[PDB]
């Protein structure tokens, strides 16, 4: 004795949720994979005393690799 | 700063020379790219500001506001698409041009290094906002609201212009860096008292102060959705930015002169939060809540303590986002039912489920559920005031309770109860409206993870 | 009192002409491409790429630098018996009192 | 890798296991199970990642700022010297904040570590923080939101004049 | 009955009895069931105050 | 529509400065402000007096 | 020690996984509630491990995993205090939530949004865990406000009910009035001790002043439904029975007592705050028990019992016996949750009937629920060697054997008697007698979920007190020797209450009608606190808003002062200047006047 | 609990038959209490109360007074409980 | 389903309502069935005692005094049926009730999932659309010149005509929609 | 159909060209303010071999 | 609904 359930249309809200998740993940999943790969392989720099007679570049004063890349590329 | 300014200016020729179909798409895309460019400004040296040029500089106070404005422009276009569809191509382009001019003026105001240039750009914002309100409003009261907004702001501003010219004559420069570095203390004389009043009052008007806030309800109620969004998110914050900047000049008299405005703001926050309890119009309720939060910001600025300033910056950003989102959520219901009466549309949670969740999140942020940036700013302000006077807690706590009450009362009335039977025009929420609400909410929740970005220079 | 056109009915639902309206316009192609532009350039680019950019922004605020300097100063002062924090911000001798 | 002198920890005294009952101890077997299931895989993963890090080792350096003339030696309206000195003062402000933070961290760790004897066995750290807090408050407290080297100098001068008056 | 003309802004609006919406008969088929209100009925000046969620003036046992 | 108009728009047009309106407005508008001024000013003045007399404890109050 | 931190953190993190998977398809499928329940059960099993480690070697820890932000000299970081309180409460709360979710699967099967219900329950559990495992006042505030919001959402689960929305708003209002004190405490600690971490607060505040402790007391009163803020808990029963049993019965309400217990080292110093806590506890116990005595709704009776027990715990705090208060929290969780679940079973069997008057003769109709309720009531009333005996009996004995406010002690004893009274009320009216429920009989307790969920809590009620009391290290000096009457005071009072309640209940059978006494009206009407307090302040506040702030000032007087008056002056001056006469004779005379006046004034 | 129409009729007739004043034999679905039977108004009130207690749902007084027949009670219960068979 | 109210309540109706209220509150006070039956028979006798009073003034005074007695003797917490106003379950399922017009806005894919149901819905829509004009005409004809003086609506006079203003009553959301 | 695409969708080149131009003009303004390129009392160093400016 | 535009009565005031 199944009875029809009167409910509002859920296609549009579900569609928006699907689209939002898709567009977030489209660049997140690549971004997450890139972050994991960079940390695993490239790694974070080690703090070492400045060798005498060497003037480090500005990016060389930041530990994390991606921060170093941002400092070099955009700043 | 031209990296942001020049593209914003080029937005206008693109909009004017774009095809009739593609105006909104091009404007949104390029505005979003400009916002992405603005994110570079968030990287701020702790000790010193980013002095790009003689004319323009950015600090940990201006950067967040610039990012907010650049972000707001695309959301404003998305929101304004719906009700301007019938309008002719030229009028739609003019509306977009007004929005773009407003963004350009706001960015230059926030990045300007000279107080006179800041004044010129800060007053210049009135023209596009006035045009928007009085040409694309939907009520006969749009003209009176425009008159009130314009004249309140101008009556506040002009003595500020006189004071700034006098400062230029005496100190010799209106550049903020020189003013800060030299910054001789003020003396307690009637002339210096009136100079303090002239400097403060314009920003006190811009940030709705109790007794000078009457323009805000009329303008926000009667303005189009985009205009309400800009007024709540950014235009009010101009007063806070200027007051934080201008306070350097008036060092000692601020202690003596703060008491009237401090008392007015502290009691007015309670008064306006109570007003929200008995308002019959959703937009008016949102506007009065804005008034209360800006009163909190005013108290923070007047106290002139580092924690208070950090809370003021955080609250400015958080409130801009939350109030814009609330206005958009109300606008959706207004478009569907064509009325701003709260009682008319009821039980919308059953009809529009996801919009109900958007409302819930916006209201929770409005009532300062932690770890929201709203709560961070409010808590820092509350602690600073507690240091200022332990008795301050009573009014601030009462205001917190009243804010929670009115926010959840709005949520319960609009989104709960039995659906209004006769209303049959409620239709499934569009992807555009949900996307707008998500674009509002997600940055606010994300900003909690890294709160140093919105905590201001004193951080 | 005037010859004016009847008030237009509530703007026609974009769903009626196109059930998958997406809003954003009457024409379905522009609707789809407007939705795609918004979603891509805000969610995928600005929110995710922008959030990553903010998260890994180089520490020009000098927080780690401040911590390292403080560690050095604490170690030195404790080793030499000097008070951890001197009460005078500026050396008294240079100041000429009235 | 943190310095022990900067972050002191009292030597660890852990009582040896002295069972007095025949019943098997559940904690021992559960901990062995944890070691095998979790700790060994985690250790192997960290070994692999550390090998990868060693394959490409690069270094980052801690910037050194040479001391610059203070505000006391800066002439009036000399914006270049004032700017240099004010930036130095702000850097020192941050450094003193970090120093206070380090002492407070010592304080909290001592409160946790000592246990129910915190009141007596944490006295030395509390005295250290009391001294540091008094110094920091005297130097920087009450300057206000627009804190500057000049205002701190004025506060120090006011304090010194009060001390001279106390000398009488 | 108009509100007394004391300059408080009520003007022409009717001064309806100060009864909470809870007092209205639940069984009657009101036009708006939740608010217990009818289309075209004069609306009390303080209806928002007197809604069922908000203050209740219904007679009490004591 | 009538309820909303009467509760928002019609108020000022049908307002007349009267003895009751004027006195109630004075009391409920400016009265609380001066009460809170009295309270906060007295508290702050006492605090300042204690600070001047060196008779207030701020041993660990290093974050204002 | 190394496993301890990992297990303690994983116990919390595991719960969040269902929330993350709510975005996934499992939320759509029917499997989501079972997945949440299984996650909770695994979390409990993991939580047992750190508890065993603590039992063995007292391996308490503080974990500051993430540095949120450093504000000048104040560092705010995510820090979890895995001390005795957290390490023990986490398993108890997880076990109760496991049973409650298993019961909800049966109780909420018909509900369309059952997945949302379970998700909200998991969110509440996460927020409560944040509240328990917090080393910072800010993180504790996160948990506090999250619990408040989740209670608001769950209580008004049926948005259609105006009563439910009113109850949710009432809960939010009272809890926010309490949160005023929490904000005060946070501000005081930051300003004076310069920290929000519990450790530095304890270290610096050797002799804690009054103001922060009073603010904490106000927050605890708000969360634990103490007198003056008590109404919200009884009204909270408008929510679904599982929500009540989980949050407003055993877990959320204990937060304020837990807040005071967490600050026990500071509480010891200040005598005034201890006395205020004791007095508030006594008031809550007496008033709530009296109100429950005359209530005819089973959920209302159980909720008033919960409030009274919270008052007893606050009394224990006032007697400066905090760890006993924590023990009472732990045992009350078990038996009160079981009681509310049994009430839910009765309600489901009798088609949503909650009035005891319409329930009767259920002792044989529902054997298992009757057994569970009998055991729970005996434990609640302090039957020896049950869960209650280990907590409540010690609480009473300590209250007698200490310097105490006399009326507080008298009220606590009377409250215990009234607890026996209302347990007798529920048992007599519902399980005993002849069936008074509607004709169609649908009693069916043969559901595996219901039986097993009640079974776990029954075993916990019977045996947990012994296990917990034996295993926990001794934390108070026992009251070894005492007068025999002092020792038996609890049993004597409980038995006297049982006897008097049974005598009065039997008199109901007698065919005599007497009009209600004034005391009965006072008790049944909840003391008139709801009627007068929920109407007089609300009416005045809202009417003041509309009449004064909205109209007299905003729409009339401010507008008249600044805008209207200036515009009127300008308009009158414009009418004057634009006389619209335009006669040469008239304004040429003004030229003559001007010339003469200029000659005189300006030489 | 489908609560079919026949079940409602059977239960209403059950309650009425257990009513002493009504003689069971002449009780019929169309037996108006006022006319065919001898019940007065207070008996109408009592029977309506009995029905609402039997089915657990309260019949509003305005509707309750107008039943005047068992079949009317059955159909009203069907309308309230949405019984379509 | 509620019948249209009358302008006033007749004395008999007021007495009947008082009788029902008194019996229910007595049942609330008399929890056990036997005591309830005894005192309920007592109440019935009480009403019968003045059932036949000829003087209407005396009967009105008696009703007034009886109402005063009821207010003094009302149960502070009278039993409320679970689904009745003030009951524990009143309006509990309101949110689940959804208006019929919502289905029109369903996406075509959603309507495809239930084809036969939407075909039947189209049939019902056709019936309403055809019937509206005749219903308006009948309402106009039956309505008195001054206007409708009661909320009652006429039944369908002729075959093929639906009762006037029937749509919302017939299509009201189910009591337990789920 | 390129001629068609560019002819009606060339407006998308204006704002990125604006970003490029803005970067250029900002670098020019940085050129203008080079007075104390390496004349500070904090960052003043001896130009490393093969260097003419510290870009400051 | 449409944006309100001046009516004849509004114009006549000017």
């Amino acid at each position: 004795k199944r009875l029809f359930i009167i409910k509002p249309s859920g296609f549009y809200d579900r569609r928006f949720l699907k689209l939002m998740r898709f567009y977030i993940l489209l660049t997140g999943i690549p971004v997450a994979i890139g972050i994991t790969l960079v940390n695993v392989f490239i790694g974070e720099a080690e703090l070492a005393d400045i060798p005498e007679g060497y003037v480090p570049e500005h990016w060389e004063y930041f530990k994390h690799p991606i921060s170093r890349w941002i400092a070099r590329t955009f700043y | 700063m031209l990296k942001i300014i020049i593209p914003t200016t080029m937005l206008l020729p693109m909009t004017w020379m774009s095809k009739h179909n593609m105006i909104w798409i091009n404007a949104t895309v390029h505005s979003l790219l400009i916002s992405l460019i603005s994110l570079s400004l968030l990287n701020q040296l702790g000790e010193n500001s980013l002095n790009f040029s003689l004319t323009f500089f950015s600090d940990s106070l201006s950067a967040p506001l610039l990012v907010l404005t650049t972000w707001l422009l695309p959301l404003m276009l998305m929101a304004s698409q719906s009700h301007l569809s019938k309008e002719t191509t030229t009028r739609k382009k003019l509306y977009i041009t007004m929005l773009i001019l407003l963004q350009l003026f706001l960015i230059m105001t926030f990045t300007a290094t000279e107080l006179i240039l800041f004044y010129i750009l800060f007053e210049a914002t009135l023209v596009p906002t006035l045009i928007i309100i009085t040409r694309w409003g939907n009520q006969t009261e749009r003209l009176n609201a425009g008159l009130y907004f314009l004249f309140y702001t101008l009556a506040g501003s002009l003595p500020l212009l006189v004071a700034l010219v006098y400062i230029q004559n005496t100190t010799g420069s209106l550049n903020f860096l020189i003013i800060h570095y030299w910054s001789h203390p003020l003396s307690n004389s009637w002339s210096n008292i009136f100079m303090w009043l002239a400097c403060i009052m314009a920003f006190m008007v811009k940030m709705p102060l109790y007794g000078l806030h009457l323009w805000l309800p009329k303008a926000h109620v009667e303005a189009p959705i985009a205009g309400s969004m800009v007024l709540a998110a950014v235009l009010l914050k101009l007063g806070g930015y200027g007051m934080m900047r201008i306070t350097t000049i008036l060092n000692p008299l601020t202690n003596y002169m703060a008491y009237p405005f401090l008392m007015l703001s502290m009691w007015g926050m309670i008064m306006t939060s109570s007003i929200c309890l008995r308002q019959t119009d959703l937009k008016s309720l949102i506007a009065y809540s804005s008034v209360s939060h800006m009163a909190l910001v005013i108290v923070a600025i007047m106290i002139q303590t580092p924690w208070s300033f950090m809370g003021a910056t955080a609250l400015m950003i958080a409130h801009g986002l939350t109030s814009s989102m609330l206005f958009c959520l109300a606008n959706t219901n207004y478009e569907r039912v064509h009325s701003r009466t709260m009682i008319l549309a009821r039980g919308l949670q059953t009809l529009l489920p996801l919009m109900a969740t958007w409302w819930l999140m916006a209201s929770l942020t409005n009532l300062a559920l932690p770890p929201s940036i709203n709560l961070i700013g409010e808590l820092f302000i509350i602690t600073a005031s507690f240091s200022w006077s332990n008795i301050t807690i009573i009014l601030m706590g009462m205001n917190m309770m009243i804010t929670a009450l009115y926010s959840l009362y709005m949520l319960i009335t609009t989104q709960r109860g039995k659906y209004t039977h006769h209303i049959n025009n409620i239709k499934a929420s569009f992807t555009r409206e949900n996307a707008l609400m998500a674009l509002h909410i997600l940055p606010l929740l994300l900003l909690t993870l890294n709160p140093k970005m919105i905590l201001g220079p004193l951080y | 009192i005037r010859l004016q056109e009847d008030p237009d009915p509530e703007d026609e639902n974009l769903y009626e002409k196109n059930p998958d309206s997406h809003g954003y316009d009457k024409d379905p192609i522009v609707d789809l491409w407007n939705m795609r532009v918004v979603f891509f350039f805000g969610f995928s680019i600005v929110l995710v790429l922008g959030s990553t950019f903010v998260a890994y922004l180089p520490d020009y605020r000098m927080q780690e630098w401040a911590r390292r300097e403080a560690e050095r100063l604490v170690k030195y002062r404790e080793a030499n018996g000097l008070p951890l924090m001197e009460s005078n911000c500026f050396d008294p001798n240079k100041i000429q009192l009235p | 890798s943190w310095d022990k002198d900067v972050y002191p920890e009292p030597p660890r005294r852990t009582p040896a296991p002295a069972p007095q009952t025949s019943l098997p101890n559940p904690v021992t077997y559960l901990t062995k199970i944890f070691d095998l299931l979790v700790d060994r895989p985690v250790t192997l993963a960290r070994e692999f990642i550390e090998q990868q890090h060693a394959k490409n080792r690069y270094y980052y350096y801690h910037r050194e700022f040479r001391r610059v003339p203070d505000i006391t030696e800066c002439e009036e309206k000399d914006i270049l010297c004032m700017f240099e000195a004010e930036m130095q003062w702000r850097r020192d402000y941050k450094v003193d904040q970090e120093i206070v933070n380090i002492i407070q961290e010592r304080l909290k760790a001592c409160q946790q570590r000592e246990g129910e004897s915190y009141r007596q066995n944490c006295a030395k750290e509390l005295e250290q923080f009391t001294q540091v807090s008094k110094a920091f408050q005297d130097r920087y407290s009450d300057l206000g939101a627009h804190y500057s080297a000049r205002k701190c100098l004025a506060k120090q001068k006011q304090r010194m004049l009060a001390e001279r008056k106390a000398a009488k | 009955e108009p509100y007394p003309d004391d300059g408080m802004g009520y003007g022409d609006y009717p001064k309806l009895p100060d009864r909470s919406q809870q007092e209205r008969d639940p069984w009657y088929d009101w036009d708006h069931p939740d608010l217990r209100l009818n289309w075209g009925e004069p609306i009390h000046w303080d209806l928002d105050m007197y809604i069922r969620n908000r203050v209740d003036t219904s007679p009490t046992p004591v | 529509i009538r309820w909303t108009y009467a509760r928002s728009a019609n108020i000022y047009p049908n307002f007349r400065p009267t003895p009751k309106t004027s006195l109630l407005g004075a009391l409920f508008g400016i009265g609380p402000l001066f009460f809170w001024y009295y309270v906060f000013k007295t508290d702050r003045d006492k605090k300042e007096k204690l600070i001047q007399e060196g008779k207030l404890d701020q041993t660990f109050n290093i974050s204002y | 020690m190394n496993p301890f931190a990992s297990l303690t953190l994983t116990t919390l993190i595991i719960l969040t996984i269902p929330i993350m998977m709510s975005n996934s398809n499992i939320y759509k499928t029917n499997l989501y509630p079972n997945y949440v329940k299984t996650t909770v059960s695994y979390a409990f099993t993991l939580s047992l491990v750190p508890l065993l480690m603590f039992m063995h070697t007292g391996q308490e820890m503080i974990i500051s995993n993430w540095h949120w932000m450093t504000l000048q000299t104040v560092e705010l970081s995510l820090s979890f205090k895995m001390d005795y309180f957290s390490v023990m409460f986490i398993p108890v709360a997880l076990f109760v939530t496991w049973s409650i979710m298993e019961f909800s699967m049966w109780y909420m099967h018909s509900d369309p949004f059952i997945n949302r219900f379970f998700k909200y329950l998991v969110l509440f559990l996460i927020t409560m865990m944040i509240l328990v495992t917090a080393n910072n006042l800010f993180q504790l505030f996160i948990g506090w406000e999250g619990v408040g919001i989740m209670s608001f959402l769950l209580i008004g689960w049926w948005h259609g009910r105006t009563d439910a929305n009113t109850a949710a708003l009432q809960a939010i209002l009272y809890n926010r009035i309490g949160d005023i004190g929490f904000v005060l405490s946070m501000a005081w600690f930051l300003t004076h001790s310069n920290a929000w971490d519990l450790q530095q607060i304890f270290m610096l505040n050797n002799e804690c002043p009054n103001m922060p402790l009073i603010g904490l007391l106000l927050a605890a009163a708000g969360k634990s439904a103490q007198f003056g803020l008590h109404p919200w808990l009884p009204s909270a029963m408008e929510g679904p029975t599982p929500v009540s049993a989980l949050l407003h019965s055993s877990t959320m309400v204990v937060a304020g007592v837990f807040l005071l217990i967490r600050f026990y080292p500071l509480m010891e110093t200040n005598k005034l705050v201890q006395t205020m806590t004791l007095c508030l506890g006594a008031i809550t116990t007496l008033f709530t028990a009296l109100c429950a005595i005359t209530q005819n709704d089973i959920k209302k009776i159980v909720a008033f019992s919960t409030s009274s027990q919270l008052g007893l715990m606050m009394v224990t705090i006032g007697i400066n016996q905090p760890h006993l208060a924590f023990l009472h929290i732990c045992m009350h969780a078990f038996f009160k949750a079981m009681l509310f679940m049994c009430s839910g079973s009765i309600i489901h069997s009798l088609n949503d009937e909650q009035d005891i008057r319409k329930m009767g003769g259920l002792y044989k109709a529902m054997p298992f629920t009757t057994t569970a309720l009998i055991i729970g009531s005996l434990a609640l009333t302090g039957m020896p060697y049950l869960t209650g005996f280990y907590s409540k009996d010690l609480i009473i004995e300590a209250v007698n054997m200490s310097y105490t406010n006399a009326w507080a002690l008298l009220m606590t004893l009377i409250a215990t008697s009234l607890t026996a009274a209302y347990s007798t009320r529920i048992i007599f009216f519902a399980f005993l007698g002849k069936p008074r429920f509607p004709p169609l009989v649908l009693i069916n307790e043969n559901n595996p979920l219901l039986i097993n969920s009640i079974k776990r809590l029954l075993i916990g009620s019977i045996f947990a007190g012994f296990i917990i009391s034996n295993n926990i290290p001794p934390m108070t000096v026992p009251n070894t020797t005492m007068p025999l009457y002092m020792k038996m005071t609890a049993l004597i009072v409980t038995i006297m209450g049982f006897m008097l309640a049974l005598e009065l209940n039997n008199t109901t059978y007698y065919l005599k009608f007497k009009y209600p006494s004034q005391t009965y009206k006072f008790s049944n009407m909840l003391g008139y606190y709801p009627s007068i307090m929920h109407r007089l302040p609300t009416y005045h506040n809202l009417s003041m808003s509309q009449k004064s702030a909205s109209s007299l000032l905003d729409l009339i007087w401010l507008e008249t002062i600044l805008p209207k008056t200036t515009s009127f002056i300008q308009m009158k001056m414009s009418i004057m200047v634009s006389n619209q006469k335009g006669l040469i004779k008239l304004y040429f005379l003004s030229f003559l006047i001007t010339i003469m006046i200029s000659m005189t004034l300006f030489n | 609990p489908p609560l079919t129409l026949e079940a409602i009729k059977d239960r209403v007739l059950y309650v009425l038959k257990l009513y002493d004043k009504i003689d069971p034999e002449k009780l019929s679905v169309n037996s108006h209490f006022m006319k065919d039977l001898g019940l007065d108004s207070l008996d109408q009130v009592e029977i309506i109360m009995a029905m609402e207690d039997e089915f657990g749902f309260e019949i509003p007084d305005i509707d309750a007074e107008k039943l005047m027949c068992p079949q009317e009670i059955v159909d009203y219960i069907a309308d309230k409980k949405d019984v379509y068979e | 389903a509620f019948s249209a109210p009358a302008a006033y309540l007749t004395h008999q109706q007021k007495v009947l309502r008082l009788y029902k209220r008194a019996l229910r509150h007595l049942e609330s006070w008399c929890v056990h069935r036997d005591k309830y039956r005894y005192f309920a028979c007592l109440m019935r006798a009480r009403f019968d005692e003045h059932k036949n009073e000829k003087d209407m003034v005396k009967a009105t005074q008696l009703l007034r005094q009886a109402e005063e007695e009821f207010w003094y003797g009302q149960h502070p917490q009278p039993y409320i049926f679970p689904e009745s106003p003030g009951g524990t379950s009143y309006e509990r399922y309101e949110c689940y009730k959804v208006p019929e017009w919502c289905l029109d806005d369903w996406h075509p894919s959603e309507k495809a999932m239930y084809p036969d149901y939407f075909a039947k819905r189209e049939q019902w829509k056709r019936l309403r659309r055809e019937s509206w004009e005749r219903e308006v005409k009948q309402l106009q004809e039956e309505t008195p010149p001054g206007g409708p003086r009661t909320e009652a609506l006429p039944p369908a006079r002729k075959e093929g005509d639906l009762p006037p203003l029937w749509w919302h009553i017939v299509t009201r959301p189910r009591e337990r929609p789920m | 159909n390129v001629l068609q695409i560019v002819r009606d969708h060339w407006v998308h080149i204006l704002v990125p060209v604006g970003f490029v131009f803005g970067c250029y003009l900002d670098r020019r303004s940085d050129e203008k303010l080079t007075a104390f390129r390496n004349k500070s009392l904090l960052f003043k160093r001896e130009l490393r071999p093969n260097e003419e400016v510290t870009w400051k | 609904a449409r944006q309100w535009q001046p009516d004849v009565e509004w114009a006549e005031q000017f």
